[PDB]
């Protein structure tokens, strides 16, 4: 043999995906798209 | 696939081809479950040769799946061979 | 902000309020199996110990 | 099956009397028929090891005889009694 | 195989193929080079491709895989035209039989012809409201032979004029009254034997 | 300790957010790094923040400090040892040592952790080293020992019962919850307001108000929000203090359309500078506006996004996105439409959708007991 | 092989023997609960 | 060394005095079919043997078991007991005589000494573990020059013990089970023996023909492990045996190590991976996945994973995979962490500069038909998301926001998506209206309780499952 | 409705002592 | 032995079926 090399040397994994684009992208999202509505 | 071959009206191809058959029989088990209609044939025509041999390997190919009894039909009308 | 079950519909008039409370079957057998899988994680440590 | 219990006690009996040509077979299982609920059952199931294999000097058959005359009912141990002067 | 086709003998070309492909099976790989090698599979792919066969589809990526990538613009071009009927189609076939300079290809593209004419046979109509005859024209070449007429005829429907209406479809509201409340419990009777099989 | 260099922590924070400067740097390094001596604050931010020219009338007069200070404890541990008290030496060497872990590196680990947790058994000497995991927890902004000051901490949860400083470990598992997505936890043990008045490690206390009312806003469904946030007495002065913390409540339970934004822009100007919040000002005002539109969007059922687009401010196309990421953010089901635009709403979860997680769970726990079922041969 | 294949596939059978070892074993359930 | 003398000499006594000791209790137990209770213990502690010291890693003396417990191969009168211990006490060759090595040199007449020596009275796990044990513990080397055919010279006495196993003791052995069980092990030691610079030959025909002597007769586990062997060998050698298995599939009657039916199916359901089954692929490689706990921290569970999640990327939609993130996972960025991130994107040329950019480890995907219809799941994934969002939307809106460029290919998209059945759209073919609509009636009215035979079809067989459980003791 | 989540609990009755009684005379016969 | 070996073993799994047959009726009496 199982080895022949190896010896010698509602969580995150749901949600990874989506908090991608929780990690990149849109921080202050609707904080200038909710600033579009009065600065345009 | 060899053995859809056999359309030729001569039956030496289909002797040469059961000299295929139990030569390469090792690893092709399958084909003749879809090729059991060519052995009801072929092992219906009295004059054809093989008829005798359909019913050899058609035994062991029916005892490779499971018809053991349909091995047993096929090894007694299978002749002396 | 507050409710009486007056469902907005533009083109009935009644507005009708309707509801059906007594749906507790559902409530207290789903309460139940949610602390039942807690009982069968509390087996599991006794099924995966004794055996090895 | 039946609810009259003298016609189970009989039916309890003829074991031994189709069953002496090869007697080894009925101590196994009416061992098992010796904890029935009456002793109408366990007192032919007492005397079917007896009837059923009395020429021999089964070890096992008195083995099960044991607590049949190890009963609370008292004719019942009578009838293991008389089934082991029989073993 | 090129005289099976010749005579349109298909279990033959394609028993002579199999054949080929037993030549290539042949156990022996240290064999001399054929000038057909590898547009023998892109026939093989192709009309594999036309007689609606998908895992021969995927055994023939799989019994050769890593060669179909790079080499024979006749692979290479079935499989993106594989995508191409995946996504985009009605939209790349012509440009795509455009594109054979090994002239035995529009043959079995004839037959991705037939399958592409059912689909018109059982995608422009009976799945929408109404199409008008323009685009039945389009997608419907030749632009009023009896062939897109029998297509329109095929549907059992009659043509309106300058229109191709996909009415007449899904009728009653079916709903299957009061049968899966009998054959369910049909079950439930055997559910009881489930009761009677264990004591 | 707590508060001064706990608030070099917070210049750490400050060192966080304008990373383009360095001259909100160098200002309050400079000043943090003059006083007290304080050996480690120039230090890490000696290895983070700009380096110093030199410190040898700077700041090794503070490390000569720092070995007037050493000298002294070569004075007190030596005048302990004579001395046979409460461990003399580990508790008058436990405060300049607790103070070694305000001068220098984490040292105070050995001499603090073990030198007073292998002395005492009550849990005040205990539950200041808790609170300087904290605290270090707040320099190096941890993950490991602001989990390991509640593992050392439930050895004295166990026994106790007191009113401020287990009101505390509720405060600062708190912020622990809310240090990352675990919001409720935070809220409900904040709720106790009352008696966690003044000790020497709080901030001011009516920030705590309103970091309760932040982590507190959500979490708290709308008889229970105004039951807390409105219809609580004493909350209502610690909130009349800052209006516009009084006004974003009372813009939210207004329910109106365009002061769900004003208001929620002066919570984002806020959620910008809070430490250990600033990794999370997406999903938190996120979960404001699905709060707002989940309330809002509810009760109507002839709803347009013309009529909320005007009176949002624009929303044509706006809220467009925003609602198509929400529908299809996995909550918040309601009908985006085409220019019909008929907004249409779903189940109150009475009938249909809760007939689904009891197989949920009989097919996935009950499907691990039918693997161990399967180990009885082989 | 004839018979001396039918015996061994035969001898397999004292497998089925245990499950009657389970049954005289639920027989001897439950009698001393009647009892 | 002083320490190396004394722990082989433990642990090695404690294995064949329970392996002979105790596997005399079980043949001499009559019938003992599945008790085998230090045959399976002895092959967990072989598995235990290949971690640990083996029959000696030439440790540091001579190596001295392999010329000491194969000659006198005698199972005679109890007294041979003291042969054994015998070589208990001619273990210090290695500390007290003349150390004399006898590995790869005499190991063949030693292979040679189960028949020079006296007859084995029919207990085979000794001398078919004096097959396997002295050079399958040796494939550890690496060098397989030369002993390659070494390794299989003892798989050759092991044949004999074949011939021995199912040509002689004709009379209900059922130690032939437990030798299916060594057996099969050491066929995985044909793998790691021919496998390495050839392929196995003789167990093509003898993988069918040791199928053939456990096909029904005394088949026990040869089923499933030979056709392991056949579904393992046949994936990198060339495809259509998995058609050869499908007009004689055959399955085991009850299912064996759990280790074993879940590699098992996951081996099938990554043949119809291929086969694009996409229905019974995600319910049996998921059953594979959550069956299989025990692995190696450094992985073959993301190995497993990795290769098991990719058609179930091409579904169409995917759950975002696992719940129990892995770092060395994350360091060899096996199943595509960010392919996946391109996948619920409807991203385009990121996507393509993740099919381009990482092609050498595409290779060690080796199955490229993924990206043939992922390209497409990526334009189904943004339909089926707007599509999803939107209760109407149209040719304007989609058509060309995703840059589909036309009315037409959109028609042809919502074509195959009514014809996947994935959205209830319209279309009018007059002025360019996508007229799409949702449809009605998501109450449960008839659905679930329709699929309650289902839900309780599947409680009613877990119901005779703990039954049939119960029927064992 | 009744069969579907009571059956089903039916299912949750049997499965638990008959696995742990089960195992308990499995592996505790020896 | 063989000529004897599955001339008791066959009257043994007639035997065997038979009260193994007789088991589910004791079990039905019981519950009655």
């Amino acid at each position: 043999m199982s080895e022949k090399k190896q010896p010698v040397d509602e969580d995150n994994w749901d949600d990874d995906n989506v908090e991608d684009d929780f990690s990149n992208q849109l921080r202050a999202e609707l904080e200038k798209h909710g600033y579009k509505m009065e600065t345009s | 696939g060899i053995i859809s071959l056999l359309d030729e009206d001569e039956p030496q191809l289909k002797e040469f081809a059961l000299h295929k058959l139990n030569a390469v029989v090792n690893d092709f088990w399958a084909e003749i479950s879809e090729s059991v209609d060519k052995i009801e044939v072929l092992y219906e025509d009295e004059g054809f040769r093989s008829r005798q041999f359909a019913a050899l390997v058609a035994s062991k190919v029916f005892y490779h799946l499971g018809a053991f009894e349909e091995s047993l039909n096929y090894a007694l009308g299978a002749g002396d061979l | 902000d507050k409710k009486f079950h007056g469902i907005l519909d533009q083109g009935e008039g009644v507005l009708i309020i309707f509801d059906e409370p007594p749906v507790d079957k559902t409530y207290e057998a789903a309460l139940e199996t949610i602390q039942n899988m807690s009982k069968v994680v509390d087996s599991l440590y006794n099924k995966a110990k004794k055996l090895t | 099956s039946d609810v009259n219990d003298d016609v189970r006690r009989a039916a309890v009996e003829s074991l031994g009397f189709i069953l002496f040509r090869t007697p080894e077979q009925c101590p196994s299982v009416v061992s098992l028929l010796s904890e029935s609920y009456n002793p109408h059952v366990r007192y032919g199931a007492a005397m079917a090891l007896g009837i059923c294999c009395a020429g021999t000097g089964n070890k096992e058959a008195i083995n099960l005889l044991e607590p049949m005359t190890n009963d609370p009912v008292n004719y019942v141990r009578q009838g293991a009694l008389i089934a082991s002067a029989l073993i | 195989a090129q005289w099976s086709i010749l005579r349109k003998d298909i279990p033959s070309f394609e028993r002579y193929m199999a054949q080929l492909k037993c030549y290539y099976f042949d156990y022996k790989e240290q064999l001399p080079e054929s000038a057909y090698m590898h547009q023998l599979l892109g026939l093989n792919l192709l009309f594999l491709l036309s007689q609606n066969r998908v895992a021969e589809f995927h055994t023939e990526l799989e019994r050769l895989p890593a060669k179909d990538i790079q080499t024979n613009v006749y692979i290479k071009h079935p499989v993106s035209l594989e995508q191409y009927l995946m996504e985009g189609s009605y939209n790349k076939v012509f440009l795509a039989k455009g594109n054979i300079p090994a002239e035995s290809y529009t043959f079995f593209i004839d037959i991705l012809l037939d399958t592409i004419r059912d689909e018109i046979a059982g995608c422009i109509e009976k799945a929408y409201e109404k199409i008008l005859f323009t685009e039945a024209t389009r997608i419907l070449f030749f632009n009023t032979p009896k062939k897109m007429t029998d297509y329109a005829k095929k549907r059992g429907w009659v043509l309106g004029p300058n229109n191709y209406y996909s009415f007449a479809s899904q009728q009653q509201k079916p709903e299957d009254t009061t049968i899966p409340s009998t054959e369910l419990a049909k079950q439930v009777i055997e559910y009881a034997r489930q009761l009677e099989m264990i004591v | 300790p707590k508060n001064p260099d706990l608030r070099i922590a917070q210049l750490r924070f400050l060192l966080s957010l304008p990373e383009h400067r360095g001259d909100a740097a160098v200002r309050d390094e400079l000043m943090a790094a003059v006083r007290d001596n304080n050996m480690a604050p120039y230090y890490e931010a000696l290895c983070k923040s700009l380096d110093w020219q030199i410190d040898v009338d700077l700041l090794n007069k503070m490390k000569k400090a720092n070995e007037d200070e050493l000298k002294r404890l070569d004075e007190e541990l030596e005048d302990a040892e004579k001395n046979l008290g409460e461990s003399e030496i580990r508790d008058a060497m436990m405060a300049k040592a607790e103070y070694l872990c305000r001068i220098g590196d984490k040292e105070g680990a050995l001499t603090a952790f073990r030198k007073t947790y292998d002395k005492t058994v009550a849990l005040g000497h205990r539950l200041d080293i808790v609170f300087y995991l904290l605290r270090i927890g707040l320099f190096y902004m941890d993950n490991d020992l602001i989990t390991r000051n509640t593992e050392k901490a439930k050895s004295l949860i166990e026994e106790g019962g007191d009113w401020d400083r287990r009101n505390r470990l509720k405060v600062y598992q708190g912020l622990y919850c809310v240090a990352i997505r675990d919001f409720k936890q935070a809220a409900e043990l904040f709720l106790d307001t009352v008696s966690t008045f003044t000790s020497y490690e709080l901030m001011d206390y009516k920030t705590f108000v309103t970091y309760t009312v932040y982590v507190s806003m959500i979490a708290l469904e709308r008889p229970d929000l105004r039951e807390k946030v409105i219809k609580g007495a004493e909350i209502l002065e610690v909130l009349h203090s800052l209006p516009a913390v009084r006004q974003y409540l009372f813009s939210l339970y207004e329910c109106r359309y365009s002061v769900f934004f004003q208001s929620l822009a002066v919570v984002e100007q806020e959620m910008k500078k809070d430490w250990l919040f600033a990794p999370h000002y997406r999903y938190y005002v996120r979960e404001m506006r699905i709060h707002a539109y989940s309330q809002l969007l509810e009760s109507y059922r002839s709803l347009t996004l013309g009529y909320m687009a005007e009176a949002f401010g624009v929303g044509v196309e706006f809220i467009d996105q925003e609602l198509s990421r929400f529908i299809a953010a996995g909550r918040l089901h309601c009908k985006i439409d085409k220019v019909n635009e008929i907004v249409e709403t779903n189940r109150p979860d009475s009938k249909n959708w809760q007939y689904q997680e009891t197989i949920k769970k009989g097919d996935l726990l009950l499907n691990r007991v039918q693997k161990l079922s399967r180990v009885i041969n082989m | 092989y004839l018979s001396k294949i039918e015996e061994l596939q035969l001898i397999v059978n004292d497998k089925s023997q245990n499950l009657r070892r389970l049954q005289a074993q639920r027989n001897e359930l439950n009698a001393k609960v009647r009892l | 060394e002083p320490p190396p003398p004394p722990a082989p000499q433990d642990v090695e006594m404690k294995e064949e005095a329970a392996t002979g000791g105790g596997s005399t209790g079980e043949a001499d137990g009559k019938t003992a079919a599945a008790a085998a209770e230090h045959s399976q213990r002895e092959l967990d502690t072989v598995t235990l043997e290949d971690i640990k010291e083996h029959v000696k890693q030439l440790e540091k003396a001579v190596s001295g078991k392999e010329p000491r417990f194969v000659l006198r191969a005698l199972r005679m009168l109890p007294s041979t007991s003291r042969r054994l211990n015998h070589y208990v006490l001619y273990k210090a060759v290695q500390g007290f005589f003349t150390s004399n090595n006898a590995t790869r040199d005499f190991l063949l007449p030693f292979l040679e000494e189960p028949m020079d020596t006296e007859a084995d009275l029919q207990f085979r796990p000794r001398t078919g573990k004096a097959a396997s044990t002295p050079l399958l513990p040796e494939v550890e080397a690496y060098l397989q020059l030369l002993v390659v055919i070494f390794m299989m010279n003892s798989k050759r006495y092991k044949e004999a013990q074949k011939i021995s196993d199912d040509l002689m003791q004709k009379i209900s052995t059922q130690n032939r089970r437990a030798l299916d069980l060594v057996a099969a092990k050491c066929y995985y030691y044909h793998a790691r023996v021919y496998e390495f610079l050839d392929k196995l030959d003789v167990v093509r025909s003898f993988l069918h023909a040791r199928l053939r002597t456990a096909t029904l007769r005394h088949d026990a586990d040869g089923q499933a492990t030979l056709l392991n062997l056949l579904l393992r060998n046949y994936l990198h050698y060339s495809l259509y045996d998995q058609a050869e298995k499908l007009v004689s599939k055959s399955v085991f009657p009850e299912q064996a190590n759990n280790n074993e039916w879940a590699r098992y199916l996951y081996y099938t359901g990554r043949i119809k991976a291929i086969q694009l089954e996409y229905s019974e692929a995600r319910r049996t490689m998921t059953n594979a996945l959550r069956k299989a706990p025990q692995h190696t921290a450094v992985g073959f569970k993301q190995t497993v994973h990795k290769l098991l999640i990719v058609v179930e990327l091409l579904l169409g939609e995917i759950p975002d995979r696992l719940q129990f993130r892995q770092p060395s996972l994350k360091r060899s960025l096996m199943p595509y962490f960010l392919l996946t991130q391109a996948v619920r994107t409807g991203n385009l040329a990121k996507f393509n500069q993740v099919l381009d950019q990482f092609g050498e480890k595409f290779q060690a995907d080796g199955t490229y038909t993924l990206i043939i219809r992922l390209r497409h799941n990526v334009i189904k994934t943004g339909v089926r998301m707007i599509s999803l969002s939107y209760s109407r939307i149209s040719l304007a809106d989609i058509a060309q926001k995703l840059q589909l460029d036309s009315p037409e290919d959109a028609e042809f998209i919502v074509a195959k998506a009514i014809r996947d059945g994935v959205i209830e759209a319209s279309i009018n073919h007059e002025k360019g209206y996508v007229q799409s609509k949702e449809m009605i009636d998501i109450y449960s009215t008839r659905e679930p309780q329709l699929a309650f035979h289902q839900r309780i079809s599947f409680c009613l067989d877990i119901h005779n499952m703990s039954v049939k459980a119960m029927r064992f003791p | 409705y009744l069969a579907s989540l009571i059956r089903s609990v039916v299912a949750l009755h049997n499965l638990i002592n008959n696995k742990i009684a089960n195992r308990d005379a499995e592996k505790k016969e020896g | 032995d063989l000529y004897s070996r599955y001339k008791k073993l066959q009257q043994e799994l007639e035997f065997l079926e038979v009260q193994e047959e007789y088991i589910k009726d004791e079990q039905k009496n019981l519950k009655k």
